[PDB]
């Protein structure tokens, strides 16, 4: 855990003196307002400082350094001017997709390293990028910016020496940006040694609350009655999309196919799926392909509670701890409680010191 | 007061419930299956005299479309399915088959349109009700644009639409309104070019936007949108 030492936030992209071609890129990609890190770290990177960012994934990390870098690029110079490093080719392919997308309206070649003596931004993994420098396959004398994404993962996947080497093969005035979710001794070593008086930024994930959402319950009395209550719910209130949580993978899947028979369009996620598979399911759902997402709990943690108005706890959380992860921040949470669930729902009652009124006949309004 | 679970005719309630359920299930994947079921509910009107159930179905599709803009165009397709596949035997004492539904669509935009809304807004008390008023109004102009594009509405309602938007465009326009105009012009601008008059209305409208760009203080993002329809209509000619 590192401490912040830079006190300058910029709230709007308009206030970042970006180039039009780049600004068009950022907007036409989906970004409208900078996230936390982006508010704090785009401008220091552009101004020349070494930036040390401790930030979790899904905070806007890739967009922070991709924007700063494009802005800094000199389209006149047709050589590598920035090197972006990542632990995996998957991750470096992502970063490339993004860098390219923000760059749509500028003349900047981006090459991936897993015909690169003329790329202006280079992206790859530490081994392949080392080998390629050594084989004199890519010009490093124009490199002005070295971005190490997920330094912790890179050091923990056996990339220490490759990185140390790379540091010493780039112009000794290369600016360094290092981003890491964790800051263990190993990563601080890279920092003390290879960085100069870095701007240190720490973005801590925002704690979830229940205040935002209005929670209700429905006494289905018995388990055999849960489904029938769900279908009637959809006769009663108007839904854009919903998330439904069950405890087991079996019920997720049984419920999924029961709903499809009734002509619902539904997406299911549970633990055994590849992290890539879940990622696609969530993305396609958040884009409107399906209108219901059913999920287990083990991954109520990696899940993204977007503007989804409605959340239904079809099963009640066996572990008290995961009720916040299912329905935490405005929206609506509706729990299914059977006769045996009542004492369990008293636990949630007092664990959060929160109130969960019974579902009113007047809801189609609320 | 607690919510409680539980050759064919349906009372108001039974027709609002099946319709909520059918409109909540409407996706691209399940479309033909579910636009077929919504059409059987519409078709109930063969056994009626004043088309009351079909009027009721149209009215609900509009309410849905206006609150779920992201799907306005799929709902707009649902309507095209009802117009095309409605039972022709159907009569309303107050025009039959398709020409009946077409008239229903118009009558219902006029109704929903006339209610109106304000562009300038004051979390607050009645403040939620008026953010929803604008949101829903703008969701409707959007929905109009998707009906017009499938030729389920005439230009007269598209004039009234641009007419309303131009009004808010001259009195310090909010960013949601400007957003709305661009999206409408992108959806329907080319087609509207020729409709009676119509090129001449766009002339006025684009002059209000050139002004807005060249004077008003708006986010770069919106300024980029305006400069892009202006070039699209004027320089690129929609091609
Ligand atoms: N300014 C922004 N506005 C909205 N979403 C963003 C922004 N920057 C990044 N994201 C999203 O954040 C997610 C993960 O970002 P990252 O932390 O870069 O891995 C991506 O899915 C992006 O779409």
């Amino acid at each position: 855990q590192i401490q912040t030492n830079y006190d300058k936030v910029v709230y709007k992209f308009d206030d970042m003196e970006l180039d039009e071609n780049l600004l068009r890129g950022v907007f036409g990609y989906g970004f409208e307002e900078p996230s936390a890190i982006q508010q704090r770290a785009i401008m220091p990177i552009i101004e020349g400082h070494d930036v040390l960012a401790q930030a979790q994934s899904g905070t806007g990390k890739t967009g922070t350094f991709s924007i700063a870098a494009l802005q800094r690029i000199d389209t006149s110079v047709k050589a590598p001017q920035a090197l972006m490093l990542a632990p995996t080719r998957e991750l470096a392919l992502q970063i490339q997709k993004v860098v390219m997308a923000l760059a749509f309206h500028m003349d900047i070649k981006v090459h991936a390293c897993i015909g690169l003596r003329d790329a202006q931004i280079v992206v790859g993994t530490p081994g392949r990028v080392f080998d390629n420098i050594q084989r004199r396959r890519f010009r490093t004398d124009k490199i002005k910016m070295f971005i190490l994404d997920e330094a912790d993962e890179m050091l923990s996947s056996g990339f220490k020496e490759q990185i140390y080497q790379i540091f010493t093969l780039l112009p000794p005035t290369t600016q360094v940006v290092l981003l890491s979710a964790t800051m263990p001794n190993d990563v601080l070593e890279v920092t003390t040694k290879f960085m100069r008086n870095p701007v240190r930024i720490l973005v801590k994930k925002d704690e979830l609350t229940l205040e935002g959402i209005k929670q209700f319950y429905v006494n289905v009395e018995e388990e055999e009655y849960k489904y029938e209550c769900l279908t009637d719910l959809y006769d009663s209130i108007s839904v854009t999309q919903a998330v439904i949580f069950c405890n087991t993978r079996r019920k997720v899947e049984e419920l999924t196919t029961k709903l499809r028979n009734d002509k619902f369009t539904v997406s299911a996620i549970y633990s055994d799926l590849p992290q890539q598979e879940r990622d696609t399911i969530m993305k396609e759902f958040r884009s409107g392909s399906s209108r219901i997402l059913i999920s287990t709990d083990l991954l109520a943690r990696g899940i993204d509670v977007q503007q989804v108005s409605l959340v239904i706890n079809y099963d009640l959380p066996a572990n008290k701890e995961n009720y916040i992860h299912r329905i935490g921040r405005k929206g609506v949470a509706i729990n299914f409680v059977t006769n045996e669930d009542v004492g369990a729902m008293r636990e949630l009652e007092k664990f959060y010191s929160t109130q969960i009124e019974e579902l009113p006949s007047d809801i189609a309004t609320l | 007061n607690r919510w409680v679970p539980k050759t064919e005719l349906l009372d108001k309630d039974e027709v609002e419930r099946k319709m909520k359920s059918l409109l909540n299930k409407l996706t691209l994947e399940m479309f033909d299956a579910i636009s077929s079921e919504i059409l059987a509910i519409a078709n109930i009107s063969v056994w009626e005299t004043n088309g009351e159930t079909l009027k009721a179905v149209i009215e609900q599709i509009f309410l849905k479309a206006c609150d779920e803009p992201h799907w306005s165009s799929m709902y707009a397709q649902l309507c095209g399915k009802v117009v095309k596949e409605l039972n022709p035997d159907i009569t309303d004492e107050t025009k039959t088959g398709p020409k009946l539904v077409l008239h229903y669509l118009v009558a219902r935009c006029h109704a929903e349109f006339d209610k109106g809304w304000t562009d300038k807004l004051p979390m607050s008390e009645e403040y939620y009700a008026a953010a929803s008023a604008k949101r829903r109004g703008l969701g409707l102009v959007r929905f109009i644009g998707f009906l017009y594009r499938l030729n389920l509405l005439t230009g007269k309602m598209m004039f009234e639409c641009f007419r309303r938007l131009m009004k808010d465009l001259t009195d310090s326009p909010s960013e949601e309104t400007l957003e709305s105009v661009v999206e409408l012009l992108n959806t329907v601008g080319e087609q509207f070019e020729t409709d009676s008059e119509g090129s001449q209305l766009l002339d006025s409208l684009f002059g209000i936007l050139d002004n807005i760009i060249q004077t008003a203080k708006i986010s770069s993002r919106i300024k980029f949108k305006l400069i892009d329809i202006k070039e699209l209509r004027h320089d690129k000619n929609w091609n």
